[PDB]
């Protein structure tokens, strides 16, 4: 697990007296997804 | 085609092509001085070209079975659908 | 053209330029003779006219005559009953469009308005 | 008909002039906040540049690219493509990451041969930590980042707000943290893995902060492209409505012409 993710679980887990933002809400929900590729040949976009 | 169409027999014709009729009567009417209807078709070229087509239908079963079918060919101007003809 | 075509009985040509001034002297003609003048002005005698005359160069049994004739077009639109009714009674045509002359493209030959009977 | 197609294809023209003022203007308000978020990402991204400049640099190689998933985003799209193409020369073999779909089209016809990972989702949300992050990570476990010796990440700086230039930055490997000039003057300590761990995070902080200038960028070029749209679109309401002028009077005209030959009999 790489530092900088491990960083992130973190950060992530951290958005949890209370003061919530959306920009923070944002910072920690995405729905992108990472398409691999090899060759051309595309093994599916999984999300990220 | 009546002929073909009256003994009973199915037939088609092509009227090929119709806007070439409608100029020819223009050139009988306008020298025979008949009132000049817009664009100098008189206004009795729409009871021309529907007696002409009119004759083509499918006779009843009692009277033969001869049809005679139309396919009349208007070529457009420049594609200007509402003109007169 | 008839006399090569027919008592020679030889190959020809025949070139016309314009044959839009056959008909544009035509419809000038006929305001004085009488005739009450057709849309877009012309003759009601156009039609015959233009029948007459692209009748009289059509290539016999006899000669062969390859004929090449010209359209003024008038203020260039194609629609206008005199180019229209020269449109039916040439075997091939090559429509040269101002617009492509502007582009610049000289013959100003408009490269989706021709046709030919032998493009097959 | 003249008249009527004429009047349809200027409408059509207005349709297109409307959509493209619309675009316009929503692109300016959603290039507000963009840039906002941009000079936050920038100041972070600083404090690490700090480090690197003063322990200095001296680092196959690898290309990373970012352009947005959205189209018409100006000639972002294409501009960094020759750009990308240009040092695809450079190293032929190198495996291209692109991150956001239009990057992707413009290199993927250009050579099929080097695509290995490319994300989707990029363009329509503003860069996070998050996904700066999640890259990185694959990143590193799938394109085994550390075994180019070279790693370079391209990029739109925006250069003014009316203004892009492609830009592309290298990132430093962990061999390089290793043995950069100075790095004895930062304290190290070799009970933490600092370079193995310091590569990784400017991995994704220096990833972040270029996905932030690139974000900035293509929002201010689809407003710039789509201003210059507005324009074009009235240069052709312009020529249709001269077109309809000169039409309308014709008809006027014509039908007039008809009416006159009927009274003279």
């Amino acid at each position: 697990i790489s530092y900088a993710a491990y960083l992130n679980v973190a950060a992530q887990a951290i958005r949890s007296t209370e003061l919530q933002t959306a920009s923070v809400l944002n910072r920690s929900q995405t729905d992108a997804f990472y398409t691999q590729y090899k060759n051309a040949s595309e093994p599916t976009p999984i999300t990220k | 085609g009546e002929w073909f169409r009256d003994n009973g027999k199915h037939a088609l014709i092509v009227y090929d092509d119709l806007s070439k009729q409608a100029v020819a009567y223009r050139q009988l009417s306008l020298l025979l001085r008949r009132p000049p209807g817009r664009e100098a078709y008189p206004g009795d070229v729409f009871y021309l070209h529907s007696r002409l087509l009119e004759r083509a239908a499918k006779l009843s079963e009692k009277e033969g079975s001869g049809s005679l079918t139309a396919l009349p060919v208007i070529e457009t101007q420049g594609g200007d659908v509402s003109a007169y003809i | 053209a008839e006399y090569f075509r027919d008592e020679e009985g030889q190959d020809v040509l025949l070139f016309i330029d314009n044959i839009f001034r056959f008909t544009q002297a035509g419809s000038e003609v006929s305001a004085l003779l009488g005739r009450i003048p057709s849309a877009v002005g012309y003759q009601p005698t156009l039609a015959t006219d233009m029948g007459l005359l692209q009748e009289r160069i059509t290539t016999t049994k006899k000669g062969s005559v390859t004929s090449v004739q010209a359209v003024y077009v008038p203020a260039d639109d194609l629609t206008d009953p005199a180019p229209a009714t020269t449109f039916a009674h040439l075997d091939a045509t090559t429509v040269l469009s101002r617009g492509i002359s502007e582009l610049g493209i000289y013959p100003a030959v408009d490269p989706l308005d021709s046709k030919s009977r032998l493009l097959d | 008909a003249t008249l009527k197609e004429v009047e349809m294809r200027l409408k059509s023209i207005k349709n297109i002039e409307k959509i493209t003022k619309t675009m316009k203007i929503v692109a300016s308000t959603r290039l507000s906040k963009a840039e906002k978020a941009k000079i936050s990402a920038k100041k972070m991204d600083e404090a690490e540049q700090l480090f690197y400049k003063n322990a200095e640099t001296k680092n196959k190689e690898l290309i990373v690219a970012i352009t947005s998933d959205k189209g018409l985003c100006g000639s972002i799209h294409s501009q960094l493509a020759k750009a990308v193409r240009r040092h695809l020369n450079d190293q032929p073999n190198a495996d291209i990451v692109t991150i956001g779909d239009k990057i992707k089209m413009q290199l993927l016809r250009t050579h099929p041969n080097n695509i290995k990972l490319s994300i989707n989702g990029i363009g329509k949300d503003a860069p996070t930590f998050q996904e700066s992050a999640l890259i990185a990570d694959k990143l590193l476990s799938v394109m085994k980042a550390g075994t180019y010796p070279k790693i370079s990440i391209f990029y739109n700086d925006p250069v003014s707000s009316l203004s892009f230039e492609p830009s592309e930055k290298p990132i430093f490997n962990a061999k390089t943290i290793e043995q950069s000039p100075s790095f004895g003057k930062f304290e190290i300590d070799t009970d933490a893995n600092v370079p193995r761990d310091l590569f990784e995070y400017t991995l994704a902080n220096q990833m972040l902060t270029a996905m932030a200038q690139g974000y900035a960028a293509e929002i201010s070029a689809r407003r710039n492209a789509m201003d210059n749209a507005s324009k074009n679109a009235g240069d052709m309401i312009n020529r249709y409505s001269i077109l309809y002028n000169r039409t309308r009077q014709a008809v006027i005209t014509n039908e007039l012409v008809d009416i006159i030959t009927g009274a003279s009999s």
